């Protein structure tokens, strides 16, 4: 008996409800301070659903929370982070993604993914590619990698839970599935290839050494291992990992190492994960931008504050980059050397793509001095 | 008269007792030619199994085109008519009396056993379906024009119906 | 150069026209009297992946209202019984229609040569298998929550038994598919889609809604978002033949001829459907009738093709004698063969009757009268064995079928515009009862030889018919249809048979 | 005022309805004949829609139709085809595609594609690829080959009208869908090229021209135009198109060609569109299949019959797809002799791989005797 | 080898806890008087792409309802 198709109660609400509308705004939380032109369903969505406190810059409620931990750690706080900000929700994603928007484009993908191998291995197309590059390069250093994304992954646990605003918690959470799903379709190629050519080991066994005793990994496992466990200043985590560490060596190694080298010894299966992984950065990039060039490091109260901090971590996280970087270049002697690609030069316009991304990318928009030339050398010192 | 269930009837029953028979494909195609003067359109012969024919015919049709598969040399199954006529030869002929009809119902005749007597599987698909439409072209445009022009009654009279009733 | 761009769909639609290239055989296939323009342009930018998405979206949101919250609600079992019942000849007759134009819309691609044009079918074609897919949903979900799914879940078997499925068949089937490409187009698209499809799904969106149907809105709200495409397709029909000194001679010709093969069967056959398979009327059909036919479309539509030397077809006057009646005249015919069909009728009751005295005046003495008799005589009840086609007969009131339409004729109790004429033609009778296809007949003997239910059935008793066509329910005895629509009395084989009724030829009296 | 949610109407019409099922036969269309092991819905919403009578193998109907062609050809009829069969209905799609699952799939890589163009572009990915690759041959015999996909679109006009039955209808039409969007798409790589690169024409202009009078696709224009224009037996079209042709011709411009080479001369865009391409052929393919090889060369009446005219069309098209590559393999005079893959051998293999698949994809189901090594030959004499 | 495959959630699901690698300073940030099992397994054989998969279809059908059904209805 619902009240909407019963008669007699239908009929009951029907005499009940008034004949005018008793206020005429009818914007969901329109008091919410558009970025664009008019309120979004994306702000409208996420804006404000954290409780603040005023205390806490941009909150709008009052008084302390009602149960801390034992000591007293406010359940969110200041505490959390050096970078200080007028308002902690000023940041918008620039996909204005809610989790809806979020898993519709991945569901599309999901699905693609799968009707896609279906008819390559129905294709053949595995037939043409370099053995080399699939038994010891691919199978292993590839594999390997996927221990990277994994880290990365991992090391947003403590954003996800210390973050001060619902637009960062969320740019916070894709982000970090992002960083799995990675991780989790390295390994699905591996599988896929085991299933074609038969004696292919698709197991982690040889990845996972690789990563951990290989000295091709050795950097970036330091790295990575400092960024998930060494720190807890959740907006640290967040640059370091992506406007640094990824966008540097993860770039490299992804786009200029696997994906490029992919479309050189014949390999028409690669590129096909690397554009999720390339599209996935991307997208992420839009939000971090958001957060730490328009939101932080130019907050007109504490932007040269927390350009101090951005600065500091930059240096100190560059550094750490630059050598996971000359420990990874030494995978290049294990490759053909092709004119041009595989060879001193042709590594180093890779170096020279990416540091030089990077600067205009990030540097430039935080006032970070860095001579391109210089981390070429670094690198190249390791080749 | 009293008519039988539709898809399973003493006719065609009939029919298809002598259509097994058919072993030749000289022999199939004077058949099914016989058939489509004697039944269909409306210049038919007789509308008896009026009912039936068309069922029939496509039973008639499996008959001839299994036996050309299994007779004729792949060859001939494109160039030829059953009749051993050279199917553009075909095309030519028909497509030049039509050219040359001068009234609508000389147009019509012309269209209508141009299909009694090379409906496939006599004439090659392909060969068909260009002639028949090309035939088809100059039917339309002989009867299109002036479709208003002559008055009921004079229609009447150059079909030639028997008027039965007029209310 | 990094920065985020892609294509957009009007970036690609750009080049389309470049996509075709000259060679001596690059011609139709079909016969036509027509040569239509090879710039012609499109109207709609659409691509294949913008196609796909722009759908999609809309499928998305259909699809779960039904199968999400009207699920919930217990709406299937919500509709009035007549409605119900309705919907199972108004989903799956259009479905037909919707059927036969993925085909006469791909024959339109074939005559097309503008790359553009044929885009602007091909879209057209895609958008035919939606529709079907669609009207079947209908029957689909019906056959699933509604009290009575027989007769819904077989159509596609079940219409093959009686008359009216066969006029439905000329119109929305051979009337989009065979002939000239351009008659075909003008049937299908300036007359068909623009003229009474595109303002029939938002109708009955309105009957529905209105009798506790809300299946069908769901459904046709989506569907006719994709038919202002359609009737674009027709307008770009006459433009790209404007400049063929055929269509001086011929267009004129053959777009009065299609909207008369329109009108004979809608005129009649959907003011019956809304008028009597509802117990809810939404407005009389005369009404709407003369703002489709006589106003939106004579009037606005092809005024706007005047320009090209397009009028007004010269059997509009004729049409608009008939909408008065003529859907009342189909109504007899309907009721009195009711065992034929696969849905359960209603007589009107007494305030339907009071509303059609009241939109009609005369209604009421002449069919009112005859509807009440038959109440009496036991037309609901399966004791009696009682039909009215044989009360038909016995009066001297023979139904007759237009050899051209299908549309069946009861000339002694015919209030509409047409009349008899039977001819012999090389040892066959033929009952013609029009001006308008006596002259299509006449002048195309070859086009018009569809064997009637009476030539078919002759000399049989209804029952055996009716159970060799399947018009039976799960039980094999009990009929999907009936001339009642409550849950008790169902008329049976046996009862039928008691009823003794047999074929005659009606034509064997002249 | 609507029946469902009107306290008096629903009160009217709660009345009417009778408090029990009138039948329980709840499955639509339950009288079909299942092809797996129950009815599914792309069946149900499918089959029976085209109302053929019973003189039409499968058809339910009765009469004649009630409007013909002048001259009387059938609104459908069995003279549209050589090809005869116990049912016409007995086609089922593989992929169980109806009009619902088809376009949700293209909508899915739709939006995919635009999310990937415009990260690729922000990833500078095009620096690495061989100007040469992109200026001479892609932009050029790529772009010309949209013509073939076009051309193969076109010749299913008259196959979508004249072919008797409901699935083999559907089949026959998002066939035509795919091949114009693989014309479309080729085109939208030019395009968003030219956007990238500076000077690019993305213009038809060229790619158009080569065509039409470049020797390289002077055989497949053969062969496109006597398919599309050449016959009217919609088997035959089918038959010839996506069987033959494309199985051949097709498949070697698009995976052997366009694809393999891209990841040699490092393209990492390329196999981002044939991914698209090569996907869809391989849907058509399983219809295709059915169609031919379970549905005619296999009909318990006519199977041989069938073949007869299958093993004509198929030595008849084969030759006309053996001139058009043996056309083809003159590009590879303009590419870069790489060592396995644009020389004698590496082509040869190509080769190999082709009729070889074919072979046992087509040929051996349809009774085709093919000596793959003779065709391989056959085609190498151009280069 | 020329065979549709593919490869399903629970074959990756299958090497997700090889996926997580030993060094000293592997442990919790947070403050705790429980230390959970190292080996301790999950119920669910959900991955990334299947996740947004199996919500996104939920997704679809509750939207498709409140903006398309039940504002027809004036349900609100
Ligand atoms: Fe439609
Ligand atoms: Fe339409």
């Amino acid at each position: 008996k619902r009240g909407l198709t019963d008669p007699e109660r239908a009929a009951i609400i029907a005499a009940a409800v008034p004949d005018h509308a008793l206020d005429t705004q009818r914007k969901y939380h329109y008091f919410i301070q558009p970025r664009w032109k008019p309120l979004s369903e994306y702000e409208q969505l996420s804006c404000y659903a954290q409780p603040n406190p005023d205390w806490i810059a941009g909150g709008l409620d009052w008084g302390d929370w009602t149960q801390k931990f034992h000591g007293g750690r406010p359940s969110w706080g200041n505490e959390s982070t050096e970078l200080r900000t007028t308002d902690w929700y000023r940041h918008r994603d620039p996909a204005r993604r809610w989790h809806h928007p979020y898993v519709k484009d991945k569901s599309e993908e999901a699905r693609y993914t799968q009707r896609f191998l279906a008819a390559y291995s129905s294709e053949g197309s595995i037939r043409t590619i370099d053995p080399y590059w699939r038994d010891e390069i691919l199978n292993k250093y590839f594999g390997a990698l996927l221990y990277s994304e994994y880290g990365l992954f991992n090391a947003h646990s403590s954003v996800g839970r210390d973050c001060l605003s619902d637009t960062i918690r969320q740019t916070a959470v894709f982000a970090a599935l992002d960083k799995v799903d990675n991780a989790q379709m390295i390994q699905m190629e591996r599988l896929f290839i085991a299933k074609l050519v038969p004696g292919f080991d698709a197991s982690t066994d040889v990845p996972k050494k690789i990563w951990t005793t290989d000295p091709i990994y050795s950097g970036a496992r330091a790295t990575v291992q400092e960024i998930w466990q060494g720190v807890q200043d959740w907006n640290e985590i967040l640059w370091a990992g992506h406007a640094v560490y990824d966008a540097t060596f993860g770039q490299f190694a992804r786009r200029e190492f696997f994906q490029r080298l992919a479309t050189v010894y014949g390999d028409t299966l690669t590129p096909f994960f690397t554009a999720q992984s390339q599209t996935y950065f991307q997208t992420t990039r839009g939000a971090i931008d958001d957060l730490f060039v328009y939101c932080l490091a130019n907050d007109s109260e504490f932007g040269a504050h927390n350009r101090t901090f951005l600065n500091a971590w930059t240096e100190h996280y560059l550094a750490s980059s630059v050598a996971a970087l000359k420990d990874f270049v030494g995978l290049y002697a294990k490759v053909e050397k092709v004119a041009g690609a595989t060879d001193s030069a042709g590594v180093s316009e890779a170096l020279q793509r990416v540091f030089g991304d990077w600067k205009i990318d990030y540097a430039d928009k935080i006032g970070f001095r860095v001579d391109v030339d210089q981390k070429v050398d670094a690198v190249l010192a390791g080749y | 008269a009293k008519r039988e269930p539709i898809h399973d009837n003493s006719i065609r029953t009939e029919w298809e007792a002598k259509i097994a028979k058919l072993t030749s494909v000289d022999q199939a195609t004077k058949f099914i030619q016989d058939f489509r003067l004697a039944y269909t359109s409306p210049f038919r012969k007789s509308y008896d199994i009026d009912v039936d024919y068309q069922y029939i015919e496509r039973k008639i049709e499996e008959k001839l085109s299994v036996l050309k598969t299994e007779k004729l040399p792949v060859a001939d199954l494109i160039t030829k008519a059953t009749t051993g006529e050279d199917a553009a030869a075909v095309e030519a002929t028909w497509i030049a009396k039509i050219k040359a009809a001068k009234s609508k119902y000389e147009a019509e005749a012309i269209h209508i056993e141009f299909r009694q007597l090379y409906k496939p599987p006599v004439l090659p698909v392909n060969v068909f379906l260009r002639t028949d439409a090309a035939l088809g072209t100059v039917l339309m445009e002989i009867r299109n024009t002036d479709y208003y022009g002559t008055p009921l009654e004079g229609l009447r009279k150059e079909r030639g119906v028997k008027v039965l009733h007029l209310q | 150069n990094r920065a985020p761009v892609g294509v957009e769909p009007q970036e690609v639609h750009k080049w389309l026209q470049s996509f075709n290239w000259d060679f001596k055989e690059n011609r139709t296939k079909y016969p036509t009297k027509y040569h239509m323009a090879n710039e012609t342009k499109e109207q709609f930018k659409v691509i294949a992946k913008e196609y796909a998405r722009m759908e999609a979206a809309k499928d998305e949101r259909q699809f779960g209202t039904l199968l999400d919250g009207l699920t919930r609600l217990g709406a299937g079992n919500k509709v009035h019984p007549r409605w119900g019942e309705t919907m199972k000849v108004i989903s799956n007759f259009l479905e037909v229609g919707e059927y036969n134009a993925i085909a006469a819309s791909a024959m339109l691609w074939d005559s097309a040569t503008a790359a553009e044009q044929k885009n602007g079918y091909l879209a057209q074609v895609l958008d035919e298998i939606r529709h079907t897919h669609q009207c079947a949903f209908i029957n689909h979900y019906y056959s699933k929550h509604y009290h009575d799914p027989a007769g819904h879940n077989d159509a596609r078997r079940t219409r093959a038994i009686g008359p009216l499925w066969k006029g439905m068949k000329r119109v929305f089937a051979d009337g989009f598919i065979s002939g000239d490409a351009v008659e075909c187009s003008v049937n299908l698209q300036l007359v068909g889609e623009a003229c009474f499809t595109n303002p029939l799904i938002v109708a009955v969106t309105e009957w529905a809604s209105a009798n506790g149907d809300e299946i069908t809105p769901t459904v046709f709200l989506s569907v006719e978002t994709d038919e202002l495409r359609h009737m674009a397709n027709g307008y770009q029909t006459v433009v790209s033949i404007a400049n063929d000194p055929a269509s001086a001679k011929f267009l004129n010709t053959d777009l009065n001829n299609a909207f008369w093969t329109q009108q004979k069967y809608f005129t009649p056959v959907l003011g019956y459907l809304f008028e009597y398979g509802s117990k809810f009327k939404v407005e009389p059909w005369v009404k709407t009738w003369n703002r489709w036919v006589s106003e939106d479309w004579g009037g606005i539509w092809i005024g706007r093709l005047g320009k090209y030397g397009v009028e007004s077809p010269r059997s509009l006057r004729d049409a608009k004698r008939d909408a008065y009646w003529a859907h009342h005249d189909l109504a007899l015919a309907a009721y009195a063969m009711w065992p034929l069909g696969f849905a359960r009728l209603a007589l009107p009751d007494e305030e339907d009757q009071a509303w059609f005295e009241a939109n009609y005046p005369g209604w009421a003495d002449h069919y009112g009268k005859i509807f009440n008799e038959w109440k009496k005589l036991g037309y609901e009840d399966p004791k009696s064995g009682f039909i009215p086609y044989q009360w038909l007969l016995a009066n001297g009131h023979d139904v007759y079928i237009d050899r051209v339409s299908q549309v069946p004729f009861i000339p002694s109790l015919a209030k509409g515009t047409g009349s008899l004429r039977v001819h012999e033609f090389n040892g066959k009778k033929h009952s013609l009862t029009d001006d308008w296809g006596e002259r299509q007949w006449l002048i195309e003997p070859e086009r018009y030889e569809c064997h009637n239910v009476f030539e078919q059935y002759e000399g049989r008793e209804l029952s055996e018919v009716i159970a060799e066509g399947h018009g039976v329910r799960s039980d094999g005895k009990t009929l999907i249809a009936q001339p009642h629509t409550r849950g008790d009395n169902l008329w049976t084989l046996e009862d039928i048979k008691r009823a003794g009724c047999v074929f005659p030829d009606p034509l064997a009296k002249f």
